């Protein structure tokens, strides 16, 4: 038991239940939290009807900032990535930057598109409040305003979550007044490739947003891809997988280097400095990317398996780069250092006060007024 | 310290040793160890190694699955939010035997995966501990908040790995870390051995003893040092002599500047508890609880239905497991000394299984067949 | 009039709903507690005039005007 | 609001509001009809941000214990204290002769005033809901 | 005997083929196409290197087209 919302292709939204409609603002809507004990909120900045930046909030306290180009803060703060906190582990996954919250409970990611998803729990039936709307398997009446009422207007209703802080004041949003040759939206409705999602969704709604995003069109073949992944990704979580998808006309997802887009990855991500622990992969598919499958994966990139370095004091060293000790010294095989035991002299030092130093290591002090007996 | 007529004897924990022309003759027996987590950022390894290692992900324990030979278990001791001592402070620990899990959170033992080998298969719930009994040698001891031991008996010796060391009787060389370098400091070493690959390694406290969370005050870290100097005041003069609270005392010297403590007390009675629960096991039990110092009652679970018949107590330490309907036979429980609130009903009418009430021993399971409670 | 609803329980925080405005309302409305108003600390206790400041600016739209009414 | 001692951290002033918000929770909500848990909000946000507590816990629970104090003078007795949660015990003064006698427990709030041979006639105790750990002999 | 799996990732120069390029190992000789009877049960023949063309795609006699035309 487990919703997502979207927010994607250029000005769209969909919900926990289904209805979908568009909307483009400028002051950071409220996106999920409950309304009668709040306890934490979702907040999904904008800038000039584009998607900038998402951030949560826990209380009052603490803030985390995301952003879409994947550099992240604190409220005036620059941290690194992945940085661990109190809950709430930003990570990355199979490319995309995930913010993990499971004590509170909901999961987020940002992938290369800028695209928003957020998962919720069970516990938060009937209970969430925000832009995204309420979790109620009934599907219609959610549009209810922050007073409580009930309207039709997209606009209207979602005008009165916009939040402000301070230096931020916020105007009133006025849907955009610009109107307007293939038609390949119906791709949804003639190859068999999708016709297996069609018992569990109607695709009526992505059409008609596919041919209100045709009427722009400023490009050749951008206009109906973004409208295709977000149906696969519903239907997905609707409880059967699309596979084999993206082989016919769609417009390769991207992801840095590698990309090699596929539907069911382990979020594991099997790379060479791990203790290759089996069994404890008990999550489920997840869409993303990585790359060819004789490679493993480093940091930045991923390198062929013959080239894992070895580490030393978080020190990186290329393969046959042996290290010197002062008694010893070993080689990096395939990150595995090889080194020979040798004895190795000792020295007993006393100095200070009475500070003394066994020959092996240890450290005491002792302080007695006599004569005695320090080696034989 | 003391004389010692000559053909006298002493037993030191787990040899005796007796005096022979002005020196000591005693015979060598490898006897069992204990790992355990000293506190909520402090580490001992099997062979008394003290290290301070914060982390907020899933690491390793102990193992087997590294040498030369095929494995057999592995603990894991993945916390959650306990980068920082705060009070928010929760650990969750997943065992592995042969086929199963355990999940030690919160309240209890879960099953989640039936082991085949149940033969050798116990739980026990005595004083304020659980203790859980997996093969041979193997065996866990648990708080229920934050403290976690194992026991291994010598089979395990030079044969295993992990924040515990290798237990072969050489201090020096058990920091080793996975890739089979020896480290310096315990931050790096302990980044090893964690799990997933996601994790963001804990990076390193530069600063010197009193967290930053004190020396800004020392109006608060001149009362944090005498108010845990009970480690030597006067109930524990008697440990002193045969354990030293040098490294007990810095545990708590830690975790208690940096644990702001607003109505619950855990952060610090803990660590004393500790210090008492290792005098025990050297045959010197303490008494040192007070109505004004970590105050503790047990007459909460007394039968409100009369409560007249007062079948609880708290005693010193309530030797660890009793017979009931439920093993009627005594187990081999490594611990012999646990804190808590006891039960000392009459020789007749020992204590049942589930409603906590001595009854006479008719209610034992008809048959042991399919190792049913069959009531 | 008997159609008016009677309202439940009084809400005190209000910025609790929008945690966005959380440091400026608490920044600005600090004034009162400041040199600026030394002289009138011994006529009129500033302390109903500091927590209405604090939720006139978390609850209404405008704040740049809900601060300085 | 906050002394010094708070609004330096807000991992605290976060940590001391909902540690003692426990006033409104679900036991004193008949006492919130009939008094109302403002004044005594007040007094536990202070002297607990500065009140550095290690290994003694009763800068804390006297206030809870206070207010529980005014609403069982409206008749509304309560119980809060658990296991985990400002715990207390009295059975440390059983006659550790025998002890098995169990002569002491601690009740609701044990009517104050009772007649020994100290004063063998009832007296004007003008509190009559006194807390506490009291002998319930035959 | 042992037929070497998933190298070609490290330094190979790409063994040409016209259409595709999928040279990868142990493909059937089947080649399933959709001019055909879905016959089973009688691809009974040992690993061959080759080219084919992704997966979604079925061969036609000049090249492989996606399966609804
Ligand atoms: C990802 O996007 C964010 C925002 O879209 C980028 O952050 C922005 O970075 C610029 C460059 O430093 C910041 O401008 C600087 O602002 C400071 C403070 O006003 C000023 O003193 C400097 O002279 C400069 O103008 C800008 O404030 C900042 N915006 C934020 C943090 O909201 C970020 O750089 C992008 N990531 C990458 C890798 O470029
Ligand atoms: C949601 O909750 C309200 C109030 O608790 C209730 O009236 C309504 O029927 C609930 N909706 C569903 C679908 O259960
Ligand atoms: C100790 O005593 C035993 C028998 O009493 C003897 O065999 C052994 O050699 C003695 N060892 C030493 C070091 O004296
Ligand atoms: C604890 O139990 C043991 C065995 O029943 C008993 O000898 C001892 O007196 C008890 N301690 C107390 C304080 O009652
Ligand atoms: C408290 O004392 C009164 C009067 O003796 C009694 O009726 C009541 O049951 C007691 N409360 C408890 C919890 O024992
Ligand atoms: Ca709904
Ligand atoms: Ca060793």
């Amino acid at each position: 038991s487990t919703a997502r919302c979207s927010l994607f292709g250029s000005d769209f939204v969909n919900t926990f239940d289904g209805s979908m409609y568009s909307f483009a603002g400028y002051c950071s809507y409220l996106l999920a939290g409950g309304c009668q004990k709040r306890s934490f909120s979702i907040i999904g900045d904008f800038q000039n009807g584009k998607r900038v930046s998402l951030s949560v909030y826990l209380g009052e306290f603490f803030d985390i900032h995301l952003f879409v180009n994947g550099t992240v803060t604190q409220g005036d703060q620059r941290v690194s990535m992945p940085y661990a906190s109190k809950g709430l582990y930003l990570e990355t996954e199979a490319g995309y930057y995930k913010l993990s919250g499971e004590a509170y409970g909901f999961v987020a990611r940002i992938d290369g598109s800028g695209n928003f998803q957020v998962l919720l729990s069970d516990r938060y039936f009937n209970k969430t409040c925000g832009l995204c709307g309420n979790f109620n398997i009934f599907a219609e009446d959610d549009f209810m305003t922050q007073e409580g009422t009930l309207t039709s207007d997209p606009y209207d209703f979602a005008n009165s979550w916009a939040l402000s802080s301070g230096e931020q004041w916020c105007e009133r949003a006025s849907p955009p007044s610009s109107s307007c040759l293939w038609e390949q939206c119906q791709l949804l409705k003639s190859t068999s490739v999708f016709a297996r999602c069609h018992p569990l969704v109607d695709p009526e709604p992505f059409v008609a947003l596919c041919e209100k995003t045709l009427c722009e069109c400023a490009g050749g073949l951008e206009c109906a891809c973004p409208a295709l992944l977000e149906y696969a990704r519903t239907c997905a979580q609707e409880g059967m997988v699309l596979y084999g998808w993206t082989d016919h006309s769609a417009c390769s997802p991207v992801c840095p280097a590698g990309m090699e887009y596929r539907q069911c990855v382990s979020p594991c991500a099997r790379t060479c400095q791990s203790l290759h622990i089996n069994e404890m992969c008990q999550e489920r598919c997840v869409d993303g990317c990585s790359c060819p499958e004789g490679q493993l994966l480093d940091e930045g990139l991923c390198v062929e398996s013959t080239e894992c370095p070895c580490v030393h004091s978080g020190k990186r060293y290329p393969p046959g780069t042996s290290l010197s000790r002062d008694c010893n010294t070993c080689i990096c095989r395939n990150s595995q250092w090889i080194c020979s035991n040798e004895e190795c002299p000792g020295e007993c030092l006393v100095t200070g006060q009475s500070h003394f130093k066994s020959f092996d290591n240890r450290y005491f002090t002792f302080s007695g007024i006599c004569q005695y007996l320090l080696a034989r | 310290g003391k004389e010692y007529a000559p053909g006298e004897t002493v037993k030191i924990g787990c040899n005796t040793c007796v005096c022979r022309d002005r020196k000591w003759n005693c015979t060598d027996h490898v006897c069992d160890a204990t790992c355990s987590t000293i506190g909520m950022a402090h580490y001992l390894t099997f062979d008394g190694l003290k290290y301070l290692f914060p982390g907020e992900c899933q690491y390793v324990l102990v193992q087997d699955y590294c040498g030369s030979n095929p494995g057999t278990f592995r603990i894991l001791v993945g916390n959650k939010g306990c980068s920082h001592p705060s009070v928010k402070c929760k650990k969750r620990v997943t065992i592995l035997v042969e086929g199963g899990e355990i999940e030690l959170f919160d309240g209890e033992v879960n099953v989640k995966r039936p082991m085949k080998d149940e033969t050798h298969f116990e739980v026990v719930e005595s004083g304020r501990y659980i203790i859980l009994l997996l093969g041979k040698a193997l065996s866990v001891v648990w708080d229920r908040h934050l403290s976690i031991s194992v026991v291994l008996k010598q089979t395990y010796q030079e044969k295993v790995c992990g924040l515990c060391g290798n237990f072969d009787g050489i201090q020096n060389n058990d920091l080793t870390s996975s890739n089979l370098q020896v480290e310096e400091d315990p931050v790096d070493f302990g980044n090893s051995w964690k799990v997933s690959s996601q994790c963001a390694d804990t990076r390193k406290v530069p600063l010197d003893s009193s967290p930053a969370t004190c020396h800004n005050n020392i109006m608060k870290q001149t009362m944090v040092d005498s108010s845990c100097r009970i480690l030597t005041s006067d109930v524990f003069q008697d440990c002193n002599k045969l354990v030293d609270p040098e490294p007990y005392l810095d545990v708590c010297i830690y975790d208690t500047c940096s644990c702001e403590s607003i109505g619950d007390c855990a952060c610090f009675c803990d660590t004393i508890a500790a210090y008492a629960h290792v005098c025990a096991q050297h045959g010197k039990v303490v008494t040192w609880r007070t109505a004004t110092l970590c105050p503790q009652s047990c007459e909460e679970r007394n039968l409100r239905e009369n409560g007249y018949e007062c079948e609880w107590r708290y005693n010193s330490c309530a030797p660890a497991c009793q017979v009931t309907c439920q093993h009627p036979e005594p187990l081999a429980c490594p611990v012999q000394c646990v804190e808590g609130c006891h039960a000392h009903c009459p020789p007749g009418k020992i204590l049942d299984e589930l409603l906590q009430t001595c009854v006479d021993p008719e209610d034992c399971p008809v048959c042991e067949v399919a190792g049913r409670r069959f009531a | 009039h008997g159609d008016c609803q009677d309202l439940q329980k009084q809400h005190s925080d209000p910025c609790a709903l929008n945690p966005r405005m959380t440091r400026f309302s608490e920044e600005a409305c600090a004034v009162l507690t400041s040199p600026t108003f030394e002289a009138c600390h011994r006529a009129v206790s500033p302390l109903p005039y500091l927590r209405n400041c604090r939720y006139d600016v978390c609850s209404c739209s405008d704040g740049r005007e809900c601060l300085c009414g």
